């Protein structure tokens, strides 16, 4: 977004090919992140099942363990995603301040 | 939003009230109660009644109809019966004709479609016909204004049979039904009800003439009693079965002949064969296969889009794999604005496809996000939407399956989904569009009487071959119809279109053996000219039958020619003369160093002629068979056999003819040795000729 | 008097269809192509149970392509007269051939006829 | 060079032959309408402003309206085709100083029957459950048809169109009407009422106004008096009750009362 | 759902036509005119798709003649 047109034509073509190749390589590298969402989905489902099953059996220590398990995995994944979305929100704020 | 029903309590109360009315009036005068019930049914079934427009509670009406069947109608009047019968008949004809073009059913629904035959509103219509069946059987007596009952008894069937409107409507409604293959692999559907009505009418008719008159009036007219050059009455499998069952007796067949039915069906078959175009695949659909339920999904190949700019990308919906069963989030979600009620998904396909069914799967985890109703719009060109029918109620459905009774050529579909009843978001897992393409692997999947003209040929076959005693005069009446033989031959040399080939061969043989002229005409059309006689292309109504090459040979044609030749009857010498004349003409034309078939005869035809001559000389004959085989014919055949390569089968067929002629005349064989040059440099032609021509003991 | 070589006709029609599809990425003499178009449309109106809709599809496509390929575009008036046009439209809409939901040559044949007519009309305008 | 005649004269003759052939059951309504719509839009959408290439005679339109009037039952696709065809024919100019085609349509008594059949009856009811509505597309088609009728008749005499509309409302609202029995497509009727509220009724007859007012008043009194004794609303819905003063069939009743206030 | 209300607890009388509750997450039937009831009978229609009927809770809100639970709050 920020450095188009300041340099000469050869570097313009160079940065365009860099954009194309880096976009392809970023898609290839981000192919790993699609499975993270699904494995967190199954982890959340399994943790909720464990909480329900431990409440049903009545094991207080196991029920607390499973409830804190779902809460802790939720906090960890939501906090890495929260760093990501804090960066995204900073990007959006920089966009809206740069546009206006 | 209240249900269009009345519940069980009110229905039971109404039934109990009717039961009390029947009980209190039974000991004094049940006829008044029968009048009251029939008048109520007639009023409900009129042009503006509840039955025609589906106004009131369906359960109450069905219960009322169920209660009416058990009644007596002992001395109920006749005008009331006639009015009820005609009103019900018109209503049911309307129901059959105007059936909806979209058939959506819940998964738990295992019922049989109304238009189908030989197996909730269908139950109401079906119960109405059960009432008509009871009304028809009522024996009226005396002055014939009451169905009096406690010299030959008269039935209400007589009055309704004389009514042309009712019979026409019943026949058309039965002609709109369909069940052909899985019929044989009672009454379950309204079509079965119409079949039962007609069977009861046939049984209760006083004379076969008045039963057959409405049928012949139906055949003589086109759609909705229309007259025209190519107009033909609609025919179907159940109607065909009923007509066959009517003509199951000798007296009925004689009456059918005496009213000109056979000529009617012959002309109808000719005209219908001219009118329609074969739909079965052909050479064009093989050239395209080379040069590359079972219906195929086309959703993955398409591109989906929405008219709401804020809608999420819906390309996930077109994949063949549905998501996890209890995924916390649906595959595609739409957020409804507070004022918005409809959201649309417009699937575009690369090319037009024959759309058959649409499958929509909601989010099984939370059915609260299932769309309330679904409206489908289909475009042939991809720019002009047209809804198929009213929106389909889909609340509480785990799997929406929309079936088109008539497949539409679709290039793009648009599913306008209504807002759910309770939730504010839509949850869909997968969308499937099933159909077939014009050509290719997806073109193939995995009744013929209505589509094709073979229905009339089945009637002709039944008339000719039901009773051997009637066969001769059947054939005599049927034969003089123009273009009949060409139409039968064209129907024979076609892909299987409803009736197997052996039955057609019987018709062709029987109708061709009743005279010499017809036999010669059949030989000519089978051998040298299969086109319609007197067929100028300028006239747009005369039959053409231009699509077949002359002289094509199949096992059926070979069997027909063998029957024509080998059979013993006056005029068989004319048939033998015609066959030998055709052989001579083909041999003469072969010396080209004209009509097709003479340019090249099928080798099987020549072999069949040889076998005919062989088995005619082996058996006794009433004619000078050896006098027919002139020596110059042997010269022609020998010259043809020599001036032809040894490998190809046409030479071998000519050699078979030579062998048969040598079998008839040993001196012909002696002349063969004299001509060949033995009584050298014997080529393969001489070797093969002497090889095949020398098989009879005299030749040996 | 004459015989229609249907296999030859089908082969030639599909060859011509492929060539005309490929050229739609020299010229065609209108004064000669008019007779070919007239004979083709006469063939379309002369189909019966001995002919199949598969050939009809390619006949319609070839007719449309030829009518839209000549530099002076062939007009529908130059192709058929009034009885032929009335018969041609009766295939699509008439009750003589169409019975309830049973189309004359099938949905594919109806669509091909409609596309052919629309393409010829668009060529004129 | 060579001058070739247009195909439109003979094609118009053919279509006029076909339309005059409807009443004797030789041709099919839906297929004919689809063919005419496809062939009349060659100079890509169903834009209401497009002038049809084909031109139909006055007798053709009369026969079409008649066969629509007595037609046993119409599917939704047929009704959409009919609405599109009427919208296009409104733009069509008769030639065989004549009255406008819109004028002929409005002055035709069969148009009332056609519109009443569309807005009162539904698709024939099979076992499968269908919503008692008509969908957005058919509603938009009806709105476009009415808009074209209003636009064409504004320059000559809006009074006849307004009287037509009031007669339609009166016939719908009378005894055993669609409004009284709640039968037809609710959205179509609501949009018809919405289109009515922007008219003028400048030179309409007062007897028609009195009849409309009587019918609407009686209908609304019946609706208020004979309301159901059970209410079961979804959680999302927050609409106030009918008998609730000073705060979707109610939208129909309210729209009718908004019309009486105008009259 | 079809609701029948009996004042004397012996003779049932349906309140109105069955209410369409397909696709609803909570069925709330409010009576326009309060009825004196001693026994309530509910007719539940078969689900459109499933062959089994599942319910969680049924509540009969009302008021008594005297004492507590006789005035609204």
């Amino acid at each position: 977004t920020s450095l188009l047109g300041k340099m000469n034509s050869e570097e313009e073509d160079e940065v365009w090919q860099v954009i194309i190749g880096a976009r392809a390589e970023m898609t290839s590298k981000h192919q790993e992140y699609l499975k993270l969402e699904t494995t967190w989905m199954t982890a959340v489902g399994l943790s909720e099942m464990a909480a329900e099953a431990a409440y049903q059996t009545g094991a207080d220590q196991a029920s607390i363990t499973a409830r804190n398990h779902i809460q802790l995995v939720k906090l960890q994944v939501e906090e890495v995603h929260q760093l990501s979305r804090k960066a995204e929100t900073k990007l959006a704020e920089a966009q809206i301040e740069e546009l206006r | 939003q209240h249900s269009p029903q009345v519940g069980p309590t009110a229905t039971q109360a109404m039934q109990e009230f009717l039961t009390r009315l029947q009980v209190h009036l039974s000991s004094t005068c049940p006829q008044i109660f029968s009048e009251f019930l029939l008048k109520l049914i007639h009023i409900l079934s009129t042009e503006r009644g509840a039955f025609q427009t589906g106004q009131g509670p369906l359960d109450a009406q069905v219960k009322l109809l169920e209660f009416t069947l058990e009644q007596n109608f002992e001395v109920v009047s006749v005008s009331t019966i006639s009015a009820v019968i005609e009103s019900v008949t018109f209503l049911v004809h309307h129901y059959i004709t105007c059936s909806d073009k979209v058939m959506s059913r819940s998964g738990s629904d295992s019922s049989v479609g109304a238009r189908a035959c030989f197996g909730t509103r269908d139950q109401l219509m079906f119960d109405l016909l059960k009432l008509v069946n009871i009304l028809v059987q009522l024996p009226l007596s005396g002055n014939r204004e009451y169905s009096a009952r406690v010299g030959s008894p008269a039935y209400v069937a007589d009055l309704v049979l004389a009514n042309q409107q009712i019979m026409s409507q019943i026949l058309s409604a039965l002609g709109l039904c369909n069940s052909s293959a899985m019929a044989m692999i009672d009454a379950i559907s309204v079509g079965d009800g119409l079949f039962t009505i007609l069977t009861t009418l046939s049984k209760k008719a006083s004379t076969v003439h008045m039963m057959l008159q409405p049928i012949l009036t139906y055949m003589a007219c086109g759609y909705m009693g229309r007259q025209g050059s190519l107009a033909t009455c609609q025919l179907s499998e159940p109607l065909l079965w009923f007509i066959l069952r009517v003509l199951d007796t000798s007296d009925a067949l004689k009456a059918f002949h005496d009213m000109g039915g056979v000529q009617l069906i012959c002309n109808n078959m000719v005209t219908s064969t001219r009118a329609i175009v074969n739909t079965a695949r052909s050479m064009v659909s093989t050239i395209m296969k080379f040069l590359d339920e079972g219906i195929h999904n086309f959703a993955p190949l398409g591109t989906i889009t929405s008219s709401s700019p804020t809608a999420q990308p819906a390309e996930v919906l077109l994949q063949a794999t549905p998501p996890h069963r209890r995924a916390r989030s649906a595959a595609w979600s739409y957020i409804f604005l507070p004022e918005e009620a409809w959201c649309d998904l417009t699937i575009h396909l690369p090319a037009a496809v024959l759309l058959k069914e649409i499958h929509i799967q909601p989010h099984l985890a939370s059915l609260a996000t299932c769309p309330s109703s679904v409206s489908v719009e289909v475009s042939a060109d991809g720019v002009n939407m047209l809804p198929l029918s009213t929106p389909v109620v889909t609340s509480g459905l785990t799997y929406i399956k929309i079936q088109l009774v008539k497949a539409e050529v679709a290039s793009a579909v648009c599913l306008r989904l209504h807002r759910p009843r309770d939730a504010s978001t839509l949850g869909l897992s997968q969308i499937k569009l099933l159909g077939l393409t014009a050509f290719g692997t997806t073109s193939s999947a995995t009744d013929q009487v209505s589509k094709t003209s073979i229905g009339w040929l089945r009637l002709l076959h039944h008339c000719l071959t039901h009773i051997s005693d009637l066969e001769g005069m059947m054939a005599s009446a049927a034969a003089p119809t123009a273009n009949l033989l060409q139409t039968c031959a064209a129907l024979l040399m076609s892909p299987y279109c409803g009736m197997h080939s052996p039955n057609i061969e019987v018709v062709l043989v029987k109708i061709g053996l009743q005279s010499t002229r017809i036999g010669l005409k059949l030989i000519d059309i089978l051998l040298r000219n299969c086109a319609a006689s007197g067929s100028d292309p300028t006239d747009l109504n005369s039959p053409l039958l231009f699509g077949r090459l002359n002289g094509l040979s199949s096992d059926s044609t070979i069997d027909i020619l063998y029957q024509l030749g080998t059979t013993q009857d006056p005029g068989t010498k004319d048939r033998i003369q015609a066959l030998l004349k055709w052989v001579s003409d083909s041999a003469r034309v072969a010396a080209m160093k004209v009509e097709y078939g003479l340019l090249m005869p099928s080798p099987s035809h020549l072999h069949c002629v040889a076998a005919i001559l062989w088995h005619s000389y082996e058996l006794l004959v009433e004619y000078d068979l050896p006098a027919l085989l002139d020596q110059e014919l042997f010269e022609l055949l020998f010259n043809w056999s020599m001036s032809l390569p040894c490998n190809m089968v046409l030479k071998k067929a000519v050699d078979s003819l030579l062998c048969s002629m040598c079998h008839v005349h040993p001196n012909y064989f002696s002349l063969l040795m004299g001509w060949m040059g033995i009584t050298l440099a014997l080529t393969e032609s001489h070797l093969a000729t002497l090889a095949s021509s020398s098989q009879s003991p005299e030749a040996i | 008097e004459g015989v229609l070589d249907i296999p030859m006709i089908s082969w030639v029609v599909m060859l011509v269809s492929r060539l005309l599809d490929y050229v739609a990425t020299f010229t065609l003499a209108h004064e000669r192509c008019i007779s070919v178009v007239q004979k083709l449309v006469l063939f379309l109106l002369s189909m019966d149970f001995t002919c199949h809709a598969d050939l009809l599809l390619f006949v319609c496509k070839v007719l449309a392509r030829i009518a839209n390929a000549t530099r002076p575009t062939i007009h529908l008036c130059e192709i058929v007269n009034e009885p032929q046009l009335e018969r041609l439209l009766l295939l699509l809409v008439g009750t003589d051939f169409n019975r309830g939901d049973i189309s004359w040559g099938g949905a594919w044949a109806q669509y091909s006829l409609t596309c052919m007519l629309q393409d010829i009309l668009a060529g004129e305008l | 060079l060579i001058i070739q005649l247009s195909s439109v004269p003979m094609l118009n003759v053919c279509f006029n032959k076909l339309f005059s052939m409807l009443q004797v059951h030789h041709v099919q309504l839906e297929s004919l309408l689809q063919l005419w719509l496809t062939l009349s839009l060659n100079s890509f959408l169903y834009n209401a402003n497009r002038i049809p290439v084909i031109s139909l005679n006055q007798a053709s339109i009369t026969s079409f309206l008649t066969v629509l009037a007595w037609y046993p039952n119409t599917l939704l696709r047929t009704w959409c085709l009919v609405l599109h065809s009427l919208t296009l024919m409104t733009n069509m100019q008769l030639n065989s100083t004549q009255e406008s085609t819109a004028h002929l349509l409005v002055s035709d008594p069969n148009l009332i029957h056609v519109l009443v059949k569309f807005l009162s009856g539904t698709s024939p009811h099979g076992t499968n459950q269908h919503s008692p509505q008509v969908g957005p597309t058919a509603t938009q088609a009806m709105q476009e048809f009415l808009t074209r009728l209003q636009v064409h008749l504004s320059s000559t005499c809006p009074q006849i169109f307004s009287e037509f509309l009031l007669k339609l409302i009166h016939i719908l609202s009378t005894e055993r009407g669609a409004f009284q029995t709640g039968q037809g497509p609710l959205d179509a009727q609501v949009k018809l009422l919405e289109f009515t509220l922007e008219q003028n009724f400048e030179v309409v007859s007062v007897s028609t106004i009195s009849a409309v007012i009587e019918s609407v008043t009686f209908l609304v009194h019946h609706y208020i008096t004979c309301s159901d004794k059970v209410m079961s609303r979804s959680g999302s819905d927050s609409s106030v009750g009918a008998r609730a003063c000073f705060g979707t069939r109610d939208q129909l009743m309210f729209d009718l009362l908004k019309l009486v206030n105008i009259l």
